[PDB]
């Protein structure tokens, strides 16, 4: 009766769910509903609900990415709201995907690479990383490690220029993880190996095909193996996730024991490009970010010069920076005349093709 | 005269092999090299260092795993007893192997292939290579006080930087390393924790192309922000536990 007619009202709002925006806010209200009323109840609807999250990322994304964020983040705070119970689903979900990723791992046999590489496991560590980003800041919070742990087997599996975009995709979401946090996560390491890839540096083929859009894919098309095209996308891609991860943590004491390993091995790259490829933007673009990296060193550097680092006392250590804010560094600063130019070709990019469309129709 | 002619058989083969440069006869063939060359003459002994020196060169012109096995055989080679002995008046020296792995372990902590993996030298994990190699150099089984400050503290700010930015396990690894040496020499790098005993003549040199080049005590050990915040809950153990002996000091 009770719980008989819950389970159906429920399967009902995750079809909803799996249905447009006014059904997404009219649903999304029921499913807040529901969990502010509610414990076994609660668990329950929390559970169907991540199936119905799992299917509506289980289903495609090639314009219906809009929709899957807006799950992801109305998704987020039923979890806020449960804590506990919500914390141990997290624990036997994270522990799900590990068995996955572990099996597939052990018997590597056939497709394993496939079962594991898809559009449901990435969408899945986005999900708890967005969760977890938004509420910590308890007992979900020591659940980082096996979610670092995962997604670094993801990462490690098989890195192939095929996979490049997936490993971009989930590098975002550590990053945004690790801006949420105060958890560092070594993810230069990745970048530079992204770098020392055979794909960038042989040289490109000469080809007339759409820039790919790192918003959808999965796979790479067998044309776009030399084109430069992908070459310059994976450019741009490296730099944005650096920028991204150097000016995350560009305020830390520690910056240049932190920077100058990452910054030699990119003029070693420079040379080898410059003694291969022939991508002018790209080893501009690396070259000006190498200058930021040595800029905001040398200004890290000067800013503590002067401080005390006593065995027994760290007091203008745990008060070093607390009144600097992430734009008056040199990182700062380019990275936010960065947003701007990615965003006005973002925009460039989307009027054109909805201008294209129209003229089209 | 019957173990005259196996050595020479043997080490035929050791040699043969490494100038064939066979990528998986590596491992075994330098276990042999230096489990036999305390039984080998003392100028064919400094020719194997000289020829691991050349192999060295050869791989700097995989690649890591190389360079780290030739330097794992060439300490434990030095660190047999007769060729301890042997030392000054056989002029074996291990500076170049010392400045090698110095260079090279920002690539090491750059490359991926880290964890992808009784004996002393057939490890198959670059990982526990370079720890038998900084093992070997930090605290050799002798003469444990004699190593060069200057040596210690620019491997341990070295291996710091290493840790940051190093998968969790190899991590976790060089914190207990340095736990170890900060509990075997202490006094001698407390400098680089402590600032107000910082030298202030001169400036820290991060690309030195040599370890004195590089003034170590001219700066300080700032990684402690960093591996606090270090998502491993192990690797937090390992840092707390080596300012609680950096305290306890």
């Amino acid at each position: 009766s009770f719980r008989k007619l819950l389970k159906m009202l429920i399967k009902t709002v995750v079809a909803f769910w799996s249905q447009t925006d006014s059904t997404r806010i009219t649903a999304f209200l029921v499913i807040r509903r529901l969990v502010v009323i509610g414990k076994a109840v609660r668990e329950t609807v929390l559970k169907a609900s991540y199936q119905g999250l799992v299917q509506g990322c289980r289903v495609t994304n090639a314009n219906t990415l809009s929709g899957i964020n807006l799950m992801k983040n109305s998704a987020a705070e039923l979890w806020g709201l449960d804590q506990n119970l919500g914390y141990t689903t997290a624990f036997t979900s994270i522990r799900q995907l590990a068995i996955h990723l572990r099996n597939s791992i052990i018997n590597n046999k056939n497709q394993a690479y496939r079962n594991v590489y898809n559009w449901q496991y990435v969408h899945s560590l986005d999900f708890w990383s967005c969760v977890l980003s938004e509420h910590c800041s308890s007992p979900l919070r020591p659940l980082i490690y096996p979610l670092v742990q995962v997604t670094l087997g993801a990462m490690r599996l098989i890195p192939t220029a095929i996979y490049f975009p997936l490993r971009f995709h989930l590098i975002r979401s550590l990053l945004r993880l690790s801006r949420a946090t105060d958890t560092y996560i070594p993810l230069a390491s990745a970048l530079l190996e992204v770098l020392q890839s055979a794909e960038m540096k042989k040289p490109p083929k000469s080809s007339t095909l759409k820039p790919l859009d790192f918003a959808t894919a999965y796979k790479t098309p067998k044309s776009y193996l030399r084109t430069r095209v992908y070459q310059d996308g994976v450019g741009e891609q490296v730099v944005e996730l650096l920028s991204e991860f150097f000016v995350l943590w560009s305020r830390n004491i520690a910056f240049p024991e932190f920077a100058l390993p990452t910054i030699v091995a990119l003029k070693r790259w420079m040379k080898e490009m410059r003694k291969g490829n022939k991508n002018a933007k790209l080893g501009s673009s690396l070259v000006v970010l190498v200058q930021k990296l040595e800029m905001n060193a040398k200004f890290i550097e000067e800013r503590r010069a002067k401080v005390d680092f006593a065995p027994k006392d760290r007091a203008q250590v745990d008060a070093f920076l607390k009144d600097l804010e992430w734009e008056k560094t040199p990182l700062g600063a380019y990275v936010v005349a960065q947003r701007k130019l990615r965003e006005e070709r973002k925009r460039l990019m989307e009027e054109a093709r909805r201008e294209e469309e129209r003229k089209r129709r | 005269r019957i173990q005259s002619e196996i050595l020479k058989m043997v080490f035929a083969t050791y040699f043969r092999i490494l100038k064939a440069r066979v990528p998986h006869l590596m491992g075994a063939v330098l276990e042999g090299l230096a489990k036999y060359a305390h039984l080998i003459n003392q100028d064919f002994f400094g020719d194997l260092l000289e020829a691991l020196k050349d192999l060295i060169r050869d791989t700097d012109r995989d690649t890591s795993r190389e360079s780290l096995l030739c330097t794992v055989t060439a300490f434990a080679l030095l660190e047999g007893q007769d060729a301890h002995n042997a030392r000054s008046d056989l002029h074996l020296d291990l500076s170049f192997f010392i400045t090698n792995l110095y260079r090279s372990l920002l690539s090491l902590s750059l490359n991926p292939d880290l964890e992808l993996g009784n004996n002393k030298i057939n490890l198959q994990t670059t990982t526990v290579l370079l720890l038998r190699c900084l093992t070997s150099v930090l605290l050799p089984p002798w003469n444990i006080r004699s190593v060069p400050p200057i040596r210690l503290a620019a491997f341990c700010k070295q291996l710091m930087t290493l840790a940051l930015q190093v998968p969790e396990k190899s991590s976790q690894a060089i914190l207990g390393l340095l736990q170890d040496v900060v509990h075997t020499h202490g006094r001698k790098v407390a400098a680089l924790w402590n600032t107000e005993e910082r030298k202030g003549d001169g400036t820290y040199k991060p690309l030195s192309e040599t370890v004195e080049g590089s003034n170590p005590f001219t700066t300080t050990i700032w990684e402690g922000e960093l591996l606090r915040k270090h998502y491993c809950p192990k690797v937090r153990e390992g840092l707390k536990a080596m300012e609680k002996e950096l305290r306890s000091i």
